[PDB]
C-alpha cells in the first residue's frame, strides 16, 4: 500500500495555450476539502 | 505563512488523456489498496506549482503535502475525486524550498486498480 515516484515539474508548453483558453472558459472551481 | 491552493475542473477528459498517453511516465497504474506518492521538487527557477490529472473509469483519493528540506504541511487534504468524469487540476504557491508530495490514494479499493493520467508544471 505504498510506492514513491520522482518527477520533475515540466514547463507549460506554448503550444497548449489555446488549451488554457478553453480551460478558463470551462474552469469550474471545486472544493479542496469535502 | 502558507498560501491556500486553488482547485478546479474541466470536461475535456478524452482530449486530455490522448495528449498524456503519448508520454510513458505520465501515466501511473495504482494497484488495489495502493498509494502512489509522487515527489515533485520545487524548481529553483519557479514560484508556483500546477497539476493536472485524471483516470478512466473510477475515482481515486487525491491530496497534496509539502516536505521541507521530516516536517510536513497538508496543502490539499486527501479526498476522493471524480477524476473519471472531468479533468481535475489545481495550483499552489511555493512556501519555500521543498518537495511536493502528490498522493494518489487507492487504499479504499479492494479489487480495482486505477490508471492515473497526470502531469506537473511550474511557473517563474
Amino acid at each position: 500500500g505504498n510506492r514513491v515516484i520522482d518527477a520533475e515539474p515540466r514547463e507549460i508548453p506554448l503550444e497548449y495555450a489555446d488549451d488554457l483558453l478553453e480551460a478558463m472558459a470551462h474552469h469550474r472551481p471545486v472544493p479542496c476539502s469535502l | 505563512v502558507i498560501a491556500a491552493p486553488s482547485m478546479w475542473t474541466r470536461p475535456q477528459i478524452k482530449d486530455f488523456k490522448e495528449k498524456i498517453q503519448q508520454d510513458a511516465d505520465s501515466v501511473i497504474t495504482v494497484g488495489r489498496g495502493e498509494v502512489v506518492t509522487v515527489r515533485v521538487p520545487t524548481h529553483e527557477e519557479g514560484s508556483y506549482l500546477f497539476w493536472e490529472f485524471a483516470t478512466d473509469n473510477y475515482d481515486i483519493g487525491f491530496g497534496v503535502y509539502f516536505e521541507w528540506t521530516p516536517l510536513l504541511d497538508e496543502i490539499v487534504p486527501v479526498y476522493r475525486r471524480d477524476c473519471h468524469e472531468e479533468v481535475y487540476a489545481g495550483s499552489h504557491q511555493y512556501p519555500g524550498r521543498g518537495v511536493y508530495l502528490l498522493k494518489f490514494d487507492n487504499s479504499y479499493s479492494l479489487w480495482r486498480s486505477k490508471s492515473v493520467y497526470y502531469r506537473v508544471y511550474y511557473t517563474r
